[PDB]
RNA sequence: CGAAGGUGUGCUGUGAGGCAUGCUGGAGGUAUCAGAAGUGCGAAUGCUGACAUAAGUAACGAUAAAGCGGGUGAAAAGCCCGCUCGCCGGAAGACCAAGGGUUCCUGUCCAACGUUAAUCGGGGCAGGGUGAGUCGACCCCUAAGGCGAGGCCGAAAGGCGU
RNA sequence: CCCGGCGAGGGGAGUGAAAAAGAACCUGAAACCGUGUACGUACAAGCAGUGGGAGCACGCUUAGGCGUGUGACUGCGUACC
């Protein structure tokens, strides 16, 4: 099954119009070591909640 | 599946040479053809 | 005054990187890269990038201050598309096209 | 043969250095002439670890298409024209506005 | 002291059209009256090039299968080292002839090629590697068949044969 | 000189009458794809225009007007060969 006539650049825009991406709301900062991360997650440097996890 | 093409550079060489183009009276007018037209390669053989 | 930077001839969609430029569109610098370092995608390494020079250049030839810059602009363009063979069955080919971009950010103290 | 030869006194008739005087130093197969101090340009000349040579922005002269030279009278303090006689069994060239040889 | 061409604006004739001028461009244009035509395009499932739509959708090529530690690196699920697991074994192991022709080993690079990343490759660039009285070819001998001095036959070209 | 992987790509300085003449290099049309500003659109049914017509923004102004962009609501109206 195909169209029997071409849609239109409308068309397209009103379908994409669900697409956008979305952005995290903020960043946290660790108490001993002042790094910001993801919450729930550990730091680039190996701390977690205050404390050095990974040398 | 087999395929139509099955080289042999023995059965090419008889069939298509410079030799067998000498040998009869319509090879050679192949040959005055291609080299009246001027072609790089004038037969089959290296 | 405002300091331009530039990647072209670049390897994706026009597509896929507007929805990344689409992010950063007049935030403070320090927020844009903060938002790009903790965004899943490719074309986000190559914004990246792309944001650094402009605030290297706005230091080095025209003295300014970063903490007073923002992106005041970012688009997308498209460019040249290679082209390219794929064969399919029963002895029929079909064409590839290999898509590229042009990434332009604009930074300004104003 | 040739009206204008190395180790001559020019005069420049169209240019930038219009008016200017010099000595030619060689003779290129494509019509062309260089003259000692004229036609300068400045060259970006990048470095090369072989043959011990540093980079920089060097001065030299470009070639000048010799129809825009003439030759230097110093009798007249004029530019002049070329002619070509035999005198004893030899060519020789001599200038037009006086009848002079060269 | 700005030609043709490109792009806006103002005026003008019943129409096909005409005139003036701002920006771009960087060296050519042509009145009037006459003469000659490859002289005007939206259609022919017309011809050649460029670019859309479907759509960031289908698919990424045997359901033999992977886990973890260290190294290098701008970056490692896929490269190198180590321990464990799984698959073939009258083959998915080892070797000749045919066919191909540098794909072989060492160093260096990651644009394009590799249906993904690549520090890796049968990819790019440079240098190295094939040593015979006894292995093969050439050489001596003939099969089927081919060519064939003189010869027989056929408008020519040619056919069959000692 | 500077950012970047001793990348690709870019910003300055310098050459030249000119670098949107930078080697993917005279001029640089159209289809097609974007960024910014003004106005319209989430109770409304069809070849998408034509006649009538508020409101908003903007330039003149002889303060009387006019021009230019958008166009709610309403009569008529089923492409070309």
């Amino acid at each position: 099954a195909v169209q029997q006539n071409k849609p239109t650049r409308s068309k397209r825009g009103m379908r994409r119009s669900h697409d956008a991406l979305t952005a995290v709301t903020s960043l946290s900062v660790d108490k001993t070591s002042g790094e910001k991360h993801l919450r729930h997650h550990i730091t680039a440097d190996g701390y977690y909640r205050g404390r050095k996890v990974i040398a | 599946m087999k395929r139509t093409f099955q080289p042999s550079v023995l059965k090419r060489n008889r069939s298509h040479g410079f030799r067998a183009r000498m040998a009869t009276k319509n090879g050679r007018q192949v040959l005055a053809r291609r080299r009246a037209k001027g072609r790089a390669r004038l037969t089959v053989s290296k | 005054m405002e300091t331009i930077a530039k990647h072209r001839h670049a390897r994706s969609s026009a597509q896929k990187v507007r929805l990344v430029a689409d992010l950063i569109r007049g935030k403070k610098v320090s927020q844009a890269l903060d938002i790009l370092t903790y965004t899943n995608k490719k074309a986000a390494v190559l914004v990246k990038k792309v944001l650094e020079s402009a605030i290297a250049n706005a230091e080095h030839n025209d003295g300014a201050d970063i903490d007073d810059l923002k992106v005041t602009k970012i688009f997308v363009d498209e460019g040249p598309s290679m082209k390219r063979i794929m064969p399919r069955a029963k002895g029929r080919a079909d064409r590839i096209l290999k898509r590229t971009s042009h990434i332009t950010v604009v930074v300004s103290d104003r | 043969a040739a009206k204008i030869r190395r180790d001559d006194e020019v005069i420049v008739l169209t240019g930038k250095d219009k008016g200017k005087r010099g000595k030619v130093k060689n003779v290129l197969s494509s019509g062309k002439v260089i003259v000692e101090g004229i036609n300068l340009v400045k060259k970006h000349q990048k470095p090369v670890p072989a043959l011990n040579q540093p980079g920089g922005i060097v001065e030299k002269e470009a070639a000048i298409q010799v129809s825009n030279v003439a030759i230097f009278n110093a009798a007249t303090g004029k530019a002049d024209r070329v002619g070509f006689r035999f005198e004893d069994g030899k060519k020789v060239r001599f200038f037009k506005s006086n009848s002079e040889t060269i």
